[PDB]
């Protein structure tokens, strides 16, 4: 029953199972308006307005598969990283540009100016009530300091 | 100068304010609030961790 | 001339004995302090390992305008630290849908195998 | 060569703002005060 | 406010001019006594040498200390940029070679797509 269990978590999905989106049919139907087509139902399917339906096609047929794909594939370290750097390029120049798309910033900020200030209110509110009362000590103290300064000198000055 | 006139020289008044749907102009002035909100939130966090032990030790 | 952590210039730099790399003495200290290792290359390294080893000072111009440079310096940081790190999301994020092709292509290679040995099944009958 | 603890207010913008603001001020009118003096 | 030979709050603070270091008065003084020394360095030390004027001073509180709180701010947020910057080292790298592997392979899906349509070109005309 172990065994059983790391053959399925393993051939479950690459991406899923690795590491790191909201369903969209209306969004498949742009795309293809015939292999982004076939990655699309398989997004809809591990994810799983949204239908699920597709649980039976995701070992051996794959390790061969990746095992044929990697026969198929310094030059081409080079080509890679030369690719690399023009794609990053293309990332700075996207993100350039911005600096519709603001009123979600904006939004995300309400969210944000929300979930915070609020945490910042309860945060203020409770170190408040702890911190007011030690200010206050702690300022009355500053006070006594400007007196006992201020009578120093006199006595000082009346030596 | 500043001291004779009594005038103290004008700060950014500008963070507080804002407005949305405004133009890249507050695009950017929208994504200062994140970022300093942001600053703000993890700034109350460490006070709050050690409280009121790190002021009634000074 | 650069400190590999901050992008500042060193008032007192100190150079990583595991890897070759001049960092500045307060930002090594708080890496080593969090955990102890080299930011760049992972190496068991503690504080006692680093050995401290062009001055020119800034002459801004000609108070008041001072104030609000230094305002503009720190509004402009704030956003150039923030585009740098919606940029790190998307792009690992685009990243993610790469993968998923990747491995739902692969299992398009197999129905396809199957209909190619479908076929010199029956070429040779 | 011979730690001190100062407690970073609640409503820790007004660094930049009101804060540095008023250390300016400070220094500037009493300054002042003091050449009056 | 604490003394560093005994641990308790000295009612007589004194500092030596060779280890910097805040001692008692009556403690000190009978460490001189003993032997003319500094207790913690053991360099030499009399009782003269144990030991601010017209300027008056207010409490450590949030300019000097508001200038080294905005170095805190900036070297803490250089940090920020180094977990951003060393994961998208890493990101783009996995992403590089994604991305050939993806171009690499779809390559064999065009010669497959080719071959097994080829081969029902070629049977069904038989």
């Amino acid at each position: 029953d172990n065994e059983r269990s790391n053959i399925k978590s393993g051939k479950q999905l690459k991406s899923r199972i690795r590491k790191f989106f909201a369903s969209l049919p209306s969004p498949k139907n742009d795309f293809e308006i015939d292999e982004k087509e076939e990655d699309a139902e398989i997004a809809e399917y591990e994810k799983e307005e949204d239908n699920f339906i597709e649980p039976p096609s995701q070992p051996r047929v794959s390790l061969v598969a990746v095992p044929l794909a990697y026969s198929t594939l310094k030059n081409n370290p080079q080509s890679a990283i030369d690719n690399k750097y023009n794609l990053l390029v293309a990332n700075a120049i996207n993100k350039e540009p911005h600096m519709e798309s603001r009123m979600q910033h904006i939004t995300q900020g309400r969210t944000s100016m929300k979930i915070q200030f609020k945490t910042a209110m309860p945060p203020t509110e409770v170190l408040l009530e702890s911190i007011q009362s030690k200010v206050e000590s702690i300022e009355q103290l500053q006070r006594k300091l400007q007196h006992v300064q201020p009578l120093e000198q006199q006595n000082n000055e009346m030596c | 100068a500043l001291y004779t006139e009594y005038l103290k020289q004008r700060n950014n008044k500008k963070r507080r304010t804002p407005d949305f749907n405004d133009d890249d102009d507050t695009l950017f002035l929208e994504e200062y609030r994140r970022k300093y909100p942001r600053i703000d939130t993890s700034r109350y966090i460490p006070n709050e961790s050690s409280e009121v032990s790190l002021l009634g030790i000074v | 001339m650069l400190c590999a952590i901050s992008g500042k210039v060193p008032r007192r730099p100190v150079l990583s004995p595991k890897s070759r790399t001049i960092f500045e003495k307060s930002l090594l200290e708080q890496y080593v302090k969090d955990t102890g290792n080299d930011p760049i290359t992972n190496e068991p390294l503690s504080i006692e390992e680093i050995v401290e080893i062009a001055q020119q000072a800034s002459l801004t111009e000609s108070i008041p305008n001072l104030l609000t440079s230094l305002q503009n310096e720190w509004d402009a940081i704030m956003l150039e630290n923030f585009k740098l790190r919606s940029t790190l999301d998307s792009l690992t994020k685009k990243l993610s849908t790469v993968m998923y092709e990747r491995d739902a292509a692969k299992l398009v290679a197999a129905q396809l195998l199957m209909e190619k040995n479908e076929d010199s099944k029956d070429l040779p009958k | 060569e011979i730690s001190a603890q100062q407690a970073s207010l609640t409503e820790s913008i007004p660094n930049l703002l009101t804060s540095l603001q008023n250390e300016w001020d400070a220094i500037m009118l009493e300054n002042f005060k003091l050449r009056s003096t």
